[PDB]
């Protein structure tokens, strides 16, 4: 059938990653 | 040591989901998800590095930034060729933790996440099952009623999230017996979703994926009723008992007039088709209404219709009506002249039975 969810680029904070 | 704009490798970005911080948590939720936008090695990736647990975990964490985060990448996770990504959300309690978070979203943007990853999910039949007895009283009380506007006591709102969790039980009730009873049997379902196609079409829609998903749904929800509905052994009609009353079955006619989208023609076709099948009173009673001179044409013109999966709706329908038909002359007269190869016996199957 049909995945009518789709999906969604998105924003994020590199910076914050560790 | 000061902050920087490093990339991490996936298998660490993975690691950060676990991380202490919750700002490191939510941070990797949403790179996660948009490392996988429109990404399917990433994807399949995400789920071979384990990452999959660990989301659907986060989906139960009290803080906002973390689960809509999570949820957010999941949605993405869900989407793709990759059905395995699907079974894998699925196979670690998903869709629990789903229904979990949704019940206690407050806003549109989670519950818009949440019912698209449902959706989503639901497109695989391994899965159907699973949404119809986890999800299927919460997609109901607190989406379809709620924004639907309907009242058992007598405005539409949210038309994203509806088209959503229509398209989900669309999904869900697509080919199961107990899918179907489970849905129609559900209070308020029904009700709802035919107040949210009257409100559509009295805003001279009938074209929205939001009227397509409802008719779909409503279509395979009449499927087999006569038959399968509680005491099929045939005072305000509640429920699954609307599938088979004027009001709905005029909707069907309107649709077949107005839309200009197969999904919906065909749909609209075969609910028709499904409300006729039975020998039962109420099937005596739709068929002969359809027997009049305006619905017969609106049926019969879709057999010069484009769309195959159309045309074949239109034929199933008619040879239907034609069982008990009480006046060979108004059928035969609109159905001949108009009427791959499983289209064909079909097709064929009906000018038979409609002259006999």
């Amino acid at each position: 059938d049909e995945e009518g969810g789709g999906e969604e680029d998105q924003d994020f904070d590199l910076s914050q990653l560790h | 040591p000061p902050p920087n704009w490093r990339q991490p490798e996936l298998p660490e970005v993975i690691a950060m989901l676990g991380f202490r911080l919750d700002a490191v948590k939510s941070n990797a939720a949403a790179y996660l998800q948009h490392l996988c936008y429109r990404n399917d090695k990433v994807k399949t990736d995400v789920r071979k590095l384990k990452g999959i647990p660990v989301l659907v975990g986060l989906l139960d964490h009290p803080k906002k930034e973390v689960h809509l985060g999570a949820c957010g990448a999941l949605k993405n996770i869900s989407f793709g060729r990759d059905q395995d990504n699907k079974i894998a959300i699925k196979n670690c309690d998903g869709v629990p933790a789903l229904v979990r978070l949704l019940r206690k979203a407050r806003d549109m943007d989670l519950t818009e996440v949440i019912t698209g990853t449902l959706w989503n999910l639901s497109s695989h039949d391994s899965i159907k099952m699973e949404i119809v007895d986890h999800a299927l009283h919460a997609l109901t009380d607190e989406v379809i009623i709620p924004h639907s506007g309907w009242e058992r006591e007598p405005h539409i709102e949210w038309e994203s999230v509806l088209t959503n969790t229509a398209g989900c039980l669309r999904n869900v009730s697509s080919e199961r017996s107990e899918a179907r009873r489970k849905l129609r049997e559900c209070d308020g379902l029904v009700d709802a979703l035919i107040f949210i196609v009257q409100a559509e079409i009295g805003q001279k829609d009938s074209d929205s994926k939001l009227v397509e998903n409802c008719v779909c749904l409503l279509r395979n929800l009449s499927y087999q009723v006569h038959r399968e509905i509680p005491q099929a052994e045939r005072s305000p009609a509640r429920g699954y008992e609307l599938l088979f009353q004027p009001e709905v079955v005029r909707i069907y006619i309107s649709l077949l007039k107005e839309s200009k989208t197969p999904a919906i023609l065909e749909a609209s076709a075969g609910a028709i088709q499904n409300l006729c099948a039975g020998r039962w009173t109420y099937g005596r009673y739709i068929r002969s209404a359809l027997r009049q001179e305006k619905a017969l044409s609106a049926i019969a013109d879709l057999l010069t219709n484009e769309h195959e999966r159309v045309v074949k709706a239109a034929s199933g329908a008619l040879r239907n009506l034609a069982v008990d038909a009480r006046n060979k002359e108004l059928i035969g007269k609109h159905a001949i002249p108009n009427l791959s190869e499983d289209t064909v016996i079909s097709i064929l199957n009906t000018i038979n039975e409609v002259i006999a």
